């Protein structure tokens, strides 16, 4: 695509809300990808920049872009406890049961970090509570392993 | 300038966090009981390097400071990882700068930089060290190491791992005490006495190639050469140096305290003249700096590779050598360090000007040269490339005072930087001195799966580390000189995430298990360069006073901005601002 | 004063003889070739500690003395047990008295004594220890370690031992150097360079609790938390402090030989002023001892006294100052487990700070009269030497010159003390400076029974030591700071002799064998503190001339009594008598 592309990836990374709006208006590829396959939406999700997330989605950012290891922006938001980003992604059509290359789902990741509000929203949007990763493990196994009785409650 | 002492350590294949948490902190925690210490600063990086700098009050004797530091470090040596102890942890006076930089090039195109570095290590450096007036001498590169470059496909074919390779090298490249026939106390009347000579260290790629890994059940032999390519090479490959585009090594030479600069330089040049007759063909000494050298820095983006940096440095060299051919004698291009970091995405060029007398007029002086140079390089895309000649600015440390952690200190730093940007009336160019977080490949070993399969964690971690990071196994003798032996994967089997799955580890029951059976991975961000100040996590911030404001006023603003940061973030002033 | 250099080392869980015969004798044998050494003395204690004091001729440069000692010690370090090396050995050139005490309390009772001690260890002590002039810093409390409190009933239920626990912790709390994607030397055309991050140190009790010890044949998991309680707690539990009866910790600071008292103290206060703004809420610095408006009280109980009994004595001392002397005394900072002499369960010290001079009019309210009245009030306390002093008769060493051994040297010492007590006209208070033998639990491992059962001696000795003594496994990262991990039995399984029998070891065939099957035990006496003088076993004897006699007459008589002792027993004069 573009040199504006690289600039949009850098701006989304560093949270620069304005420079993102400008580069957008100038036709930067919204789905430009860096070397590990992260798009601006990945970068804004990982680093918790809610407004950049919203702006990119209004501009046609692919909500289910996957990096070179199969991970989606929802995986990153869910793993890093960015609740409002998780909500926005799910409203824009994020695949709630997306699996990475290891069979890991956004529910597995939120569960392993004990991000309970996120776990709830995932389950609200149809997260498969019995989805297994490559080692056979469910979110429930993850709760038992980590000794998180509050999460074990919720997932029954 | 206040006297400083630098401690330098290396942990091959270690990431910044690994270095910081197994080496830097342990050293810093042992830096007590040292007189006249003003402050301590450290960097731990993704090339597996730590530098700890201790700065002393003006008028401290630098020798006394050096010995006190060295003793404290030496008593902490058993606290450090073995792999670090085996590289040597040096303690040197670092506030000194160079009497001279000697380049050694080869002009025939017949030697690589590793070949030239070995020549210099074995034939030149020690004679220069004994030269009258010479203090510390730094070698640019290393002597050869025996490089064993493993192939995972051939290993798995014969049900072997790097663990077996390392075991076999230790056992078959060995030199051990075997005693004597007829030695004391003897049977009285003994006439025969003779040393017993058993295994001796290996001396050649051929001999390493014949090391016997195993005999198969059909009686075929597997030799080390059946699973690896074997060559003499460098101890590490982090740095690529060229002198006017030609492969290069050299020596950075300091003046012994109290010696004379001019006689010492002359004594060095005369000693190098003696060696000239014995050089192999094409070897030539050059003198890029001897008591008008300027620099050009090169910085590529996150995750950029050595080859991309090299392309930029090569445009930089070409420019000077064509567009400044009337003004520039040489360009010594170093790929893999800059100032503010080591790494594959950084570089620096040292540009030696021709004599003042041969550069008439202001258009041919350093300042006009560097502005044109910068102007021309501002075109170059996907690199920052800047030419420069070495009571304006300030040097601030942001400090984690309460266990906040890296991610939180970075957020605090960004807050302070966004606020300083809002006061361009007072502050200009307020920026981090260091590096931003970059993508890294997180691999999680699954302990339950490893235990279910009977695969040991130590085998897993050695196989990963030795293949992908390399490992210093033991020593060998090259043409009579002791040198290191390294194992590491051949480059093509350690490049991308998919290559992880080509590495097998042998389980207790003898089955080969691929990495993918017991691991998973993902991308995450983390630091390629962690900083500490007076023993605490830190981030250095540089900046300056805006047009006609004093530094005093600028500092007071920074102090006031710093007072609004999240709970547990402190600061201090250092260097010029102390 | 003759300068003195101190070597300190520790061996967790070692008794006095073990320390003396694996550490102290080894160091002493290697303290050769050091200039201007007048004499050397050492204590080896049943706290697992050794202190070796080397005293130099007056006029010796204490810097050179320290460096020469450190360098010999460095060459001896490989001769010491790995457990000793890995604790850190220190070498200090310090006054033996305190310059000042920094107290720390929590005004909101938010933080226990243990919490406060960790805060000081983890956030204050290093920066103070690096302040110029600071010779020695004693923490009055301990830094946290990660404490794995093992349960032998649960270990045996899952057929595990402390060896399996230590192995798992080293495997699963690891910091792994894993190399890089696109690492050097790279293939042509590589686009990605990134660090590989694999295992990293654990940071919390949660993470330690889920270390996987094993998977049962049936597929259920045994986690570390299923056989141990997991908590942060002191590396040791021997030192507890109080400030006016409330929970405290602090730092006792000793002046570096030849540093300036006033400058050093001011540097210390300035460093504290940097830390205060970041304290957690409630935390506060107090100043209970600044060196005539202060004094100390020593508490020295007989070997055998427990922490509870030393505490009862210190509570009496503290009470006296806060009741009877409350008009003169501003504060008392009391430390249980450390005193004049250093560390032991039977010793304590109280630092006493007086109100302003101007508010204590009258000679009866000046330090001399207050200390005299206090000593008099404490002179009736049972089985304790308690006295108050600011901060001379004789100092005698009895010496084993012929390999006689501890028991015989004690008998000779007793013979001399009995003779001295028959000359009350010439000698008063002739007494040992050290400690009396106490009961110890001698356990004999039956090598025959162990071999018959297939139980390894190293698994036996590790199980015994780790459970009853503690073992430093490796390091972890607590809130960003490298700290230690220790395994040990939970208290209730290591209190009584019958508990020995509840510890099981796994034989080569997989059976669990209780300790009772291969051991037997008896009570005997041995030393809690073994002394040496110029490299030979020794017993320090103090005393003074009787009223109306010169010190020299008292000494001449001691020499005469000494000439009648059993063969092989010598003597020498030290300290004030040299
Ligand atoms: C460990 O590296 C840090 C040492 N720094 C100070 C010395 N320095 C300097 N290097 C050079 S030439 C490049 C030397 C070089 C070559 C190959 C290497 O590969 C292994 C290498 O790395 C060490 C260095 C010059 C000049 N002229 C100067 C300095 C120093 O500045 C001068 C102005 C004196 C001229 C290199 C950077």
């Amino acid at each position: 695509g573009s040199d504006l592309g690289k600039k949009l990836l850098e701006a989304a990374r560093a949270g620069r809300d304005d420079e993102v709006r400008i580069l957008m208006a100038n036709g930067a590829d919204v789905n430009a990808a860096d070397v590990v396959g992260w798009t601006p939406l990945h970068l804004a999700a990982y680093w918790g920049h809610l407004e950049i997330v919203e702006v990119l989605l209004k501009n046609g950012a692919d909500v289910n872009a996957y990096d070179t290891l199969g991970s989606t922006p929802l995986h990153l938001a869910a793993h890093f406890g960015h609740l409002e980003i998780v909500e926005v992604l799910l409203k824009n059509g994020a695949d709630v049961n997306a699996k990475d290359d290891n069979g890991i789902t956004p529910l597995h990741l939120a569960a392993n970090r004990g991000h309970l509000e996120i776990v709830e929203v995932l389950l609200k949007y149809g997260a498969d509570v019995n989805a297994q990763d490559k080692f056979g493990k469910t979110a429930f196994d993850i709760s038992i392993n980590n000794g998180n009785e509050d999460l074990a409650e919720i997932l029954q | 300038a206040p006297p400083a002492v630098t401690i330098s350590a290396s942990y091959p294949g270690a990431d910044a966090k690994t270095v910081q948490d197994t080496v830097t902190q342990v050293i810093e925690q042992n830096m007590n009981g040292i007189d006249n210490l003003m402050y301590m600063s450290s960097n731990s990086d993704s090339t597996g390097t730590v530098q700890i700098t201790l700065t002393f009050e003006s008028g401290t004797d630098a020798d006394i400071a050096q010995v006190q530091v060295q003793n404290k470090l030496q008593l902490a040596m058993p606290l450090l990882p073995q792999e670090v102890q085996q590289q040597g942890v040096s303690v040197e006076k670092s506030s000194s700068s160079f009497l001279m930089v000697v380049g050694v090039i080869n002009t025939d195109g017949t030697m690589t930089q590793e070949d030239i570095s070995d020549y210099v290590a074995a034939n030149m450096k020690d004679a220069i060290s004994r030269t009258s007036g010479v203090g510390d001498v730094q070698l640019f590169g290393s002597q050869y190491a025996m490089r064993i470059w493993m192939n995972p496909n051939e290993l798995n074919k014969f049900q072997l791992t790097p663990v077996d390779v390392i075991t076999a090298i230790k056992a078959q490249n060995a030199q051990v005490a075997a005693g004597q026939l007829g030695g004391t106390p003897p049977v009285k009347g003994q006439q025969l006495n003779a040393s017993i000579i058993a295994q001796t260290r290996l001396t050649s790629t051929e001999e390493f190639g014949k090391i016997l890994l195993k005999v198969n059940q059909d009686g075929s032999r597997v030799l080390l050469r059946d699973v690896a390519k074997i060559e003499l090479g460098g101890e590490n490959y982090d740095i690529i140096a060229e002198f006017n585009g030609q492969p290069a090594s050299g020596l950075g030479i300091k003046l012994a305290t109290g010696a004379n600069a001019l006689d010492t330089a002359a004594a060095i040049r005369a000693e190098l003249a003696k060696m000239e007759p014995f050089f192999p063909s094409g070897l030539k000494i050059v003198y890029p700096y001897d008591t008008g050298v300027f620099m050009t820095m090169v910085q590529l983006p996150a995750g950029a590779t050595q080859e991309r940096t090299q392309k930029v440095l090569n445009e930089v060299t070409h420019y000077y050598l064509t567009k400044e051919k009337n003004n520039v004698e040489s360009v010594f291009a170093v790929n893999g360090f800059g100032f503010a970091g080591r790494g594959q995405n950084t570089g620096i060029a040292f540009v030696s000007l021709k004599d003042w007398a041969d550069r008439p007029g202001e258009e041919n002086k350093v300042e006009a040269i560097t502005m044109r140079a910068t102007r021309a390089f501002s075109q170059i895309k996907d690199a920052m490339v800047f030419a420069f000649n070495l009571a304006t600015g300030f040097d601030f440390e942001l400090i984690d005072q309460a266990g906040l952690g890296h991610e939180k200190l970075t957020q605090a730093r960004n807050q302070l930087l966004a606020e300083a940007a809002k006061h361009p009336d007072m502050l200009t160019s307020v920026r981090p001195n260091g590096l931003e977080d970059t993508p890294q490949f997180k691999i999680d070993i699954d302990q339950e799966k490893a235990q279910a399969l009977g695969v040991s964690i130590n085998d897993i971690n050695t196989t990963l580390g030795a293949a992908w990071g390399g490992s210093y196994v033991n020593d060998f003798i090259d043409r009579g000189r002791v040198k290191k032996v390294y194992v590491m994967s051949e480059a093509k089997y350690r490049m991308l995430p998919d290559d992880i799955g080509d590495w097998y580890v042998r389980a207790a029951d003898g089955q080969m298990v691929p990495f993918s059976a017991f691991s998973s991975s993902r991308w995450e961000y983390g630091s390629p360069r962690l900083e500490r100040y007076n023993g605490l996590p830190s981030m250095e911030i540089l900046g300056q006073a805006a047009p006609g404001k004093s530094t005093g006023e600028a500092m007071e603003l920074m102090e006031q901005l710093a007072s609004k940061l999240p709970t547990g973030v402190g600061y201090d002033w250092t260097g010029m601002s102390y």
